[PDB]
């Protein structure tokens, strides 16, 4: 039973380690999505200007 | 191409979560395989004890694994729904946004013209209007103000910690039972060893 | 070699990690390795009930459970690959054992498998000069010794 | 009102699927509860046989139930995605459709 409990604790520790990189990657992706959207909107606002 | 890139990124996140669950699963199934078959060595070792241990470890998938899987599935569902929202309000409706903003500026131009009393588009205005049509206030809020992916990840982490704690409590029950047996044995031993009285 | 273990443990095969969990690497000799390999799913109950097999497994520090048997077989086969402990003499011993256990599949796998680098005499010289260095260090720190 | 009605209908379908799985689950868990504890009657009966039966029936969740649950979850996912599609292309974009056609 102690072995099983130790395995669980090890898994928790590994998750806590990996979330450091994981959350920051997710934040980066958030920012990337927003900037892709803004680039699309900039292109469309450029071409609406043509179109004048 | 942009939409495909974002889809790939979403897939990446889901894959990472799946990998976490798979790690845990591998460990738990190895435990099950080892202890569903452990057999007593020499007589006096309580056959029933070992049998019950074997049964418990056999059921250990149900005991330790399935809730984590359910949590993973829920998180995946939420991620997929968020991607669906981003797709259908932005990365497909760009044509519609173009038509709407373009026609709005056309109507504004003609309204300007209808001032025939001798008493027209800026680029910044166009950019803001196209941004509004693409729902980028809503997606700014969902990407940065209340980051959805980050929320999902924290949900996964916090609930998996809760599950681990519950499993630990459940196992503490088993250890307590074993402790009962141990205490009985030690009582007998101390009784034997203190009969010099 | 998961296909091999499915072949020899068709339904009683368990969830197991294919690497040598071995702790000593000299834990058992080659005849005992051959005996352990010949615990095919058709003889396994008889072997487990056999007193001499139980004595052997107590000598080796094994159980008579199925999972530990399969794990030990895995480790034996990985040592046969990597540390390259077994010759064709392992195959000899399995042919000898075929009096009891008609273990053809493991025999064929041992036959048709890229073996490894051998590297014996270099390892001998390394270990011997390790021991020479230890002897020198002992000499440093008494005259009789 | 129309959108809420459709949402309720979708919920209904999902609920029916869940009920099916729950039926099966109830039966499977009753089997598990009965036969994880069956104990031999007579001197000459195989204690080991019964022990192995007890372990197997205890493992019967993993054995008989989980695949069905996974299938149910898959179906629910797809249903929710379809409702989202219908919502976001029709029952919210009616304003946009009006503006565009007008």
């Amino acid at each position: 039973f102690d072995r099983l409990l130790n395995q669980f604790q090890s898994y928790e520790k590994h998750l806590l380690l990996a979330y450091e990189n994981f959350l920051k990657e997710i934040e980066i992706l958030n920012h990337q999505i927003l900037e892709q959207l803004k680039s699309i909107s900039e292109r469309i606002s450029s071409e609406i200007f043509a179109s004048v | 191409k942009i939409k495909n890139e974002l889809y790939k990124s979403f897939e990446e996140i889901k894959m990472k979560l799946k990998d976490f669950i798979n790690i845990l699963e591998r460990e738990i199934l190895l435990f099950k395989a080892e202890f569903s078959n452990i057999q007593k060595d020499h007589i006096f070792q309580s056959d029933k004890n070992f049998s019950e241990l074997r049964a418990f470890c056999n059921a250990s998938d149900e005991y330790f694994l399935k809730d984590f899987k359910e949590l993973l599935f829920k998180s995946i569902l939420e991620l997929d729904l968020f991607f669906e929202k981003l797709n259908l309000k932005a990365f497909t409706n760009y044509e519609n946004a173009t038509k709407l903003s373009l026609a709005f500026f056309s109507r504004k131009i003609n309204e300007s013209r209808v001032l025939y009393e001798l008493d027209y588009p800026k680029k910044s205005e166009i950019y803001e209007r196209v941004l509004n049509e693409l729902n980028v206030y809503e997606f700014e809020t969902l990407l940065i103000n209340k980051p959805i992916l980050t929320k999902i990840a924290k949900n996964f982490l916090e609930q998996s910690q809760n599950l681990i704690q519950e499993k630990n409590k459940f196992l503490d029950l088993k250890k307590a039972e074993l402790q009962k047996r141990r205490a009985q044995i030690l009582n007998v031993r101390e009784s034997i060893k203190e009969d010099h009285h | 070699m998961k296909e091999l273990f499915q072949k020899i443990w068709q339904n009683e095969l368990q969830f197991l990690n294919f690497d040598a969990k071995f702790q000593d690497k000299s834990k058992l000799d080659t005849a005992e390795c051959a005996i352990i390999l010949s615990v095919n799913k058709d003889n396994y109950e008889r072997y487990f009930l056999l007193k001499e097999f139980q004595e052997l497994c107590k000598k080796i520090d094994l159980r008579v459970d199925i999972f530990s048997m399969q794990n030990a077989q895995i480790c034996i086969l990985n040592l046969f690959k990597s540390g390259f402990i077994s010759k064709q003499d392992l195959l000899k011993a399995l042919k000898i054992l075929e009096k009891i256990s008609k273990n053809t599949e493991i025999f064929d796998f041992i036959l048709q498998e890229k073996v490894q680098s051998i590297d014996q005499k270099a390892l001998f010289q390394n270990d011997f000069k390790e021991l020479n260095t230890i002897n020198l260090e002992l000499q440093k720190l008494d005259e009789n010794l």
